[PDB]
């Protein structure tokens, strides 16, 4: 099972350097490359280098001067390195393995880091709930508020509860924090029977909260 | 570099239907183009190598032809769940480059929203902001109206709308509607009212709630 | 046309 895990997303602060780190397992680094590529509004999808088994990196050609990429075989371990970003480095950014050991055929890609440079500070969410309230389904979900950066994990029920769900888009606030609401439908009948416990994760800022959401 | 440009910017099918896109490359490239897939929250997905090479695990509705300047990806039977962004990728040329992507949305028949509308909870209200959310569900197509009303004074600049991707099983939208208020502000009045207008509604709905019962 | 960081897709 080949497979890319990349460290969590966070803040980086102006002019200051970002790292990455990237897991690989179901094969060795001393047999294939790994691939960088980032995802931005301002160019959308861009490789932006490679470290080769043997050790040897290329960068492409506007970041030859500030990245650098390094690994350990034995840790199974890609180490990316950027340094002095400024806010369009804001972007979600991709380890990738290619198909055969040479080529740029991208069949398996890391989960993404969302990196966002801002000097503004890291803010947990508070979690409210949206109480359900009297044709026999009704909905609730949870309020998530006031958080910086993005993103924000949301899951119902430990991940048992997945049918229903509705997470929005975060939306920027005025204040320049995030907020956004998850939602699900559920039996009116299993109200008094079944707990409902929205996860709530923001990595950013280290903070996990599980809300219970009952009928007020 | 070599420029990849993908045309249209969206595509709009309804499932059954056959759909191609196009990405044609500054010069040529041979067949030395890949394609992927971009889910909602999702990293890229191979779909095809090589122009018109197969993925393992890849349903075999998904083909690409072409070689030169001019490439095709194909979707002979369009499923829900391939509503998703599409890209292509040269390396005829370092370094590598993709396209800007092509859009597929899905048609479907108009379905109106199931309408909540929940109040701010107390555990907000001791913050000192109230959260009023009105909750469409599961709708199509995706315009629609929320009017916001407070004591019947039209609310205006004080709400935020937040609008899902299309869902991969039944292509509908859903959409929420939150509305800010100072906790000062929310207790100064009584009735609270979301109205909905859609195409799938006769006449728009509204729900609503006084502060307290 | 864009990327939206939020939700990964094109957005305008």
């Amino acid at each position: 099972q080949v497979q890319l895990k990349q460290s969590g997303p966070g803040l980086v602060q102006p002019s200051q350097s970002l790292s990455i780190t990237c897991t690989v397992s179901g094969f060795s680094l001393t047999n294939y490359g790994v691939h960088w590529v980032r995802q931005s509004p301002g160019k959308g999808l861009e490789w932006l280098g490679v470290i080769w088994s043997g050790g040897n990196t290329d960068y492409n050609t506007p970041f030859t001067s500030r990245l650098s990429i390094n690994k350990d075989n034995s840790k199974s371990q890609v180490f990316f390195k950027m340094n002095s970003l400024q806010s369009n480095d804001t972007a979600i950014y991709y380890c990738a393995r290619a198909l055969t050991y040479y080529d740029y055929e991208f069949a398996y890609w890391g989960q993404g880091t969302l990196v966002t440079v801002s000097a503004a500070s890291t803010k947990g969410p508070s979690v409210f709930p949206l109480a359900p309230s009297s044709g026999g389904t009704a909905a609730l979900g949870c309020l998530v508020k006031d958080y910086f950066p993005e993103p924000v994990t949301v899951s119902w029920n430990s991940g048992a509860l997945t049918s229903g769900v509705h997470t929005f888009p975060a939306v920027l606030q005025s204040s320049g924090l995030y907020s956004l609401s998850s939602v699900v439908t559920v039996p009116s009948s299993s109200l008094g029977t079944q707990t409902y416990i929205c996860n709530v994760n923001h990595k950013p800022s280290n903070t996990k909260v599980d809300k219970r959401v009952e009928p007020k | 570099d070599i420029l990849l440009t993908q045309s249209p910017v969206i595509l709009s099918v309804s499932p059954g239907e056959r759909v191609s896109f196009s990405c044609r490359a500054s010069q040529s490239i041979g067949t030395n183009i890949h394609w992927y897939q971009q889910r909602t929250n999702g990293s890229p997905r191979l779909l095809i190598k090589y122009a018109s090479e197969s993925i393992s695990g890849i349903p075999s509705r998904f083909s690409g032809s072409g070689s030169g300047t001019d490439f095709t990806l194909s979707i002979n039977s369009v499923e829900s769940e391939d509503i998703a962004d599409y890209y292509c990728q040269q390396n005829n040329n370092w370094p590598t480059t993709f396209g800007a992507g092509t859009k597929l949305e899905l048609k479907r028949t108009v379905a109106a929203p199931s309408v909540f509308i929940f109040p701010p909870s107390d555990e907000q209200l001791k913050s000192g902001t109230a959260s009023v959310v009105c909750l469409l569900n599961n709708f199509y197509p995706r315009e629609a109206k929320v009017q916001w009303k407070v004591d019947n004074a039209l609310q205006s600049g004080n709400s935020q709308e937040s609008v899902t991707e299309q869902d991969s099983k039944d292509s509908t939208y859903s959409l929420s509607s939150t509305l800010t208020l100072s906790k000062a502000d929310y207790e100064k009045h009584k009735v609270y009212a979301c109205e909905v207008t859609h195409q799938g509604l006769s006449s728009p709905v509204t729900k609503s709630f006084n502060r307290g019962a | 046309g864009q990327f939206d960081l939020s939700t990964r897709r094109l957005k305008g």
